């Protein structure tokens, strides 16, 4: 702020000031909320909670069975060398 | 074709359950909020963004 004498910025908005309206009064709010509406336990979604496989692993049962059989053919016999 | 060839779309998870089965032109209707027009004939939006 600048006061510049002798034209002196007035000391105050005075007193011939024009009062407009009484209306002030913000009216104080009474009130009573509800939010009762029967409340069913569940709700439906495609999934929720399931962590799903990106691969999974190859996975197997086993089984075997069988006999001890067998066909043979032998070496013929050599004479032996040394010993 | 202008949707007349279309009963309707739909984002569907494994359920069955669809989050946004909806006729031609509400589908569009939904894409005219993100580009403020109509892609071509036959060419249809979904942003998941």
């Amino acid at each position: 702020a600048l006061i510049n004498p002798q034209f002196p910025y007035a000391g105050p908005v005075p007193i011939p000031g024009p009062a407009p309206t009484e209306t002030m009064p913000l009216l104080n709010y009474r009130v009573e909320g509800r939010i009762a509406g029967i409340q069913q336990a569940r709700q439906f979604m495609p999934f929720l909670q399931g962590p799903h496989r990106a691969v999974a692993e190859q996975t197997y049962h086993a089984i075997g069975t069988g006999i001890q059989m067998g066909q043979t053919f032998n070496q013929p016999l050599i004479n032996t060398q040394e010993g | 074709n202008a949707g007349t060839d279309i009963n309707y779309l739909s984002q569907r998870t494994a359920n069955f359950s669809d989050t946004r089965k909806l006729d031609p032109k509400t589908w569009a209707a939904q894409t005219r909020r993100r580009i403020a027009t109509d892609f071509p004939k036959g060419v249809y939006y979904c942003d998941n963004r």
